């Protein structure tokens, strides 16, 4: 992925 | 997975950038809790239960289950080499993805102060 959350 | 998410609604929503969703009301991204803020918050919020439906499975984990799906042509398809733990998975993400594009989006309830307002 790398992010953080968007769900 | 996230990652894939995060396609999914680049692929439904292309107008604007997936950190807007990020933050965003009471249920998206990081929160869970509190009355959802408009009808964008509510995607997130039957997309937050969606997950923990599917946290049920054994070894099911949303954040990070690899699904099989497609975007073209305006058509967002999870496919038939799913097992139930991706079917479902997927199926969350492609219902929050389509509501997502249906809802107004309130640049007033970006960046809320959860702790104050999600109670
Ligand atoms: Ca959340």
């Amino acid at each position: 992925v790398g992010g953080v959350v968007i769900a | 997975n996230l990652y894939q998410f995060k396609n999914m609604i680049q692929c439904t929503v292309p107008s604007r950038s997936w950190a807007d969703f990020a933050d965003y009301g009471c249920y998206c991204g990081k929160g869970g809790s509190g009355t959802p803020v408009d009808d964008l918050d509510r995607c997130c919020q039957t997309h937050d239960n969606c997950y923990n439906e599917a946290e049920n499975i054994s070894g099911c984990r949303p954040k990070f289950k690899t699904y099989s799906y497609e975007c073209t042509q305006g058509t967002l398809t999870c496919k038939g080499d799913n097992n139930a733990c991706a079917a479902s998975v997927c199926d969350c993400d492609r219902l929050a993805a389509i509501c997502f594009a249906g809802a107004p989006y309130n640049d007033a309830n970006y960046n809320i102060d959860l702790k104050a307002r999600c109670n």
